[PDB]
């Protein structure tokens, strides 16, 4: 009866409000405030400009 | 959600001097502005961004800053400069102004000419009594008036009014009016207004005895 | 399209019926003309949002959105 | 755009400068208005060709091209 | 930008606010127009780089981000941001 829950695994998800930000060569790493919102998945990369 | 804080509230300057006026924001913005406002006129834009002159701005004005600091610079003051000037921020909602900086013309120090006026007979029919001191044609504007009745300072009932800096002689003038009841006025004899000003090491004292001539 | 802002900058919420047409909106610095060349579909939950750079006498490369007077953000759905 | 045919049916060769604008062409059955919402780029070797269905009072779904009077074929390049 | 020289040749100290704009400066041989395309052009600081913008007459540019059309010019700018 009511045994301790160890971990919840998500097995299916959806994505919404995808947002992109980028800076020119020389001007450091860009950022988005939603990068501080735990409900978002984010990635940092480099791209030709 | 950010304040802007602009550095001299006042500022005396003479034509040719190189005035600087700062603006201090409580978080990092890149969109500022510096307006200029004339005594009976709209504000006008003078700087935009942090360093863009607006079109039809003299290259006498310049703007520079970043990282919460921001600085107007007037590179050789003209007579037509004399004004308020006004930072904004337009980088987050509630767009904020600064408290405004009031650049006014300057001149050699001049002591006030002080004159004291007992209540008129006509006012003394009313049950109120006003004692007036005029402090005329002085520079700089900073001046303090202390009123006494029979030796005792009176602070309540004092109203001070200042003229704008005179357009010709660059001086200031002030009226200081002590209002009391007629009943209290006729219970005392000595009335004094004392003016503290940088032109004298001790205040100028004007005083009268009510019952003397 | 609905004109709003994103951190002081203009933001365009573009709907489906605007695909293929020049996007014009007035700004203090004159009239701005953004060009949308985007998967542009119906406005829904699946949005994407990104910036349309300012491009002065330069050919566009590796982009499907750009303005010619003032950089603008754009948002549209991909649904159909 | 160049109006031609593909097996008796109207065919539209759409160039780059038409992105975002209503495509109109006369037909025995009145004036036809196709709507192109497409990766539409410059006409080149990399073409794609497909059909824009007739849609009468029905919302479009899973398509980026459709006409309202007579089904039409469309072709455009993807180059840039 | 500040116009100076480097061994008799014109030298341009380019600041951040000039990114994206045609650089023009008068010279005995007429008006010179250099074109700066440096993607890494940033704020003038300690991290400078300095190099030459070749003269290019009716030739397309290749493997360069700076060039003038009347007189070869040196250019210098910082990369800070």
């Amino acid at each position: 009866k009511q045994p301790a829950t160890l971990r919840k695994y998500c097995i299916e998800a959806k994505l919404t409000n995808t947002t992109t930000e980028s800076r020119c060569p020389t001007q450091g790493e860009p950022s988005l405030n939603e990068e501080q919102d735990k409900r978002f998945v984010c990635k940092h990369s480099m791209v030709d400009r | 959600a950010i304040v802007a804080t602009q550095s001299p509230a006042i500022m005396s300057a003479s034509p040719g001097e190189k005035v600087t006026i700062s603006c201090s924001a409580s978080s990092s913005v890149s969109y500022m502005y510096w307006y200029q406002q004339k005594p009976g006129s709209s504000p006008k834009p003078w700087i935009y961004r942090t360093s863009n002159l607006a079109s039809g701005v003299p290259t006498r004005f310049s703007g520079s800053g970043s990282g919460t600091s921001y600085s107007f610079t007037i590179s050789s003051m003209e007579a037509e400069d004399a004004a308020t000037y006004y930072c904004q921020q337009y980088h987050n909602y509630p767009r904020t102004f600064g408290g405004g900086t009031k650049a006014k013309s300057a001149r050699a120090d001049a002591a006030p000419t002080v004159s004291i006026f007992p209540p008129s007979s006509e006012q003394l029919t009313s049950g109120g009594a006003s004692v007036v001191c005029f402090l005329n044609n002085f520079y700089p504007k900073d001046i303090n008036v202390k009123w006494k009745i029979d030796g005792s300072e009176r602070q309540n009932g004092v109203l001070n009014s200042w003229t704008d800096q005179d357009s010709k002689d660059s001086t200031y003038s002030m009226s200081s009016t002590l209002t009391l009841t007629k009943d209290e006025y006729e219970r005392h004899n000595s009335y004094t207004c004392e003016a503290t000003h940088k032109t004298s090491t001790s205040p100028i004292v004007k005083s009268f005895n009510r019952n003397e001539c | 399209f609905h004109l709003t802002t994103r951190n002081g900058e203009p933001h365009m919420i573009v709907s489906r019926q605007e695909k293929g047409k020049s996007l014009l909106f007035k700004t203090e610095d004159g009239v701005n003309m953004c060009t949308l060349m985007a998967d542009l579909g119906e406005l829904c939950e699946d949005t994407i949002t990104y910036k349309c750079p300012l491009l002065r006498q330069n050919e566009p490369e590796d982009i499907d959105c750009w303005c010619n007077s003032t950089s603008t953000w754009v948002t549209y759905g991909t649904c159909t």
